This record gives C-alpha cells, structure tokens and sequence, in this order.
C-alpha cells in the first residue's frame, strides 16, 4: 500500500545515446524538459529513475538503479550512466538540478551498497 | 568546438549559432526551442533561465 517515495525532483531533457547515427537524441521520440524523480520503494530498499514530460506526463524513462551503477557527471548540466542496453542522459535545466539529482543518486548508492 | 545546449551534440566550429551566456545551441535544426512546449524561437520572443528558454511566461511558471 504505502507507495514510492520520491526523493527528489530535477527538471531534464531525458536523452538517449543513438548509435545507429552516433549521436544523442530524445527519449520517447520527442523533444521537451521532464521532470525526474528517483523513485524509493521503502519496502524492498529498491529505486528507479522516473523522467515526465512536462508538457503531457509522457514516461521516457523508467530505469532501475543497480548496486554498482556507475554515475558519469560527464559535465555540470549533463550527466549519465549505461545498462547493457542503452546509454542514457540526463540534460538538466541548471546546475542545480543537476546536483540535487546527483545528490539523490548518490544517496540511493548508499543504500544500495549497504 | 562547442556542444549544443538543445541536443547535446557538436556545433560545427565554423556555422553560426544561438548564444546565452555559456549556452549555445544548433541555428539550423530544431534546437533552439521552449524547454516546454518545444516550439522553435528562432526570431522568436523568449525567456531564459539558466540552461532553459521559454517561449512565454505560461511555458516558464509551468516548469517552477
Ligand atoms: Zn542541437
Ligand atoms: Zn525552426
Ligand atoms: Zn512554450
């Protein structure tokens, strides 16, 4: 019953690496800020990566933190990380949203690795 | 060699492009758009905040 927790709220465009044409382009098939949580079930000690479309409420991302995920701040305003299937991105709106988002990463890391 | 602020990917070194502080984005593909309704604002009225662009004060309070 006692749903997610959110434990943070960051304002970024939700990317993905394309391969194929070798560059990044919009999670979802389209353009737009979304707002992005990191979902905690309290229950399981899980967490997710939840990213809206701001505009419509449009899921582009919904991804998993592992134990061990690897959290690239490749620069101040973009951050990433992999799976073994895509790449993803995180193309935030400041600086600050950045590093409240990264902040709530690393926390959830912390309870991951406990 | 600059990254474009819109798709995160390379500005060629040599074309023109959109500049806001140490933002820049693409000028000749959508890139230049209202962070939230994605409309082009090229030419356009529009509003900054630090790495986003609206558009109109509506687009700018919905993303507070
Ligand atoms: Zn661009
Ligand atoms: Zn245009
Ligand atoms: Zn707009």
């Amino acid at each position: 019953r006692m749903s997610e927790q959110s434990i943070c709220q960051a304002r970024a465009a939700v990317m993905v690496y394309d391969d194929a044409n070798k560059k990044w382009v919009p999670a979802g098939g389209s353009t737009g800020f979304s707002r992005v949580h990191i979902y905690h079930h309290t229950g399981n000690n899980t967490f997710r990566v939840v990213g809206r479309k701001i505009q419509d409420h449009q899921v582009v991302i919904n991804c998993a933190i592992p134990k061990g995920l690897k959290y690239n701040q490749a620069t101040q305003t973009f951050h990433q990380w992999r799976d073994a299937r895509q790449v993803y991105g995180l193309n935030f709106g400041s600086k600050e949203d950045a590093n409240v988002f990264a902040s709530a990463m690393m926390h959830a890391l912390e309870v991951l690795n406990s | 060699a600059v990254v474009c602020q819109g798709c995160h990917n390379a500005i060629d070194p040599e074309v023109q492009r959109v500049t806001y502080n140490n933002f820049s984005w693409h000028a000749s593909t959508e890139c230049f758009l209202c962070s939230c309704c994605s409309k082009c604002l090229i030419g356009q009225k529009f509003m900054p905040v630090e790495g986003m662009v609206f558009c109109s004060v509506e687009c700018k309070k919905r993303m507070s």
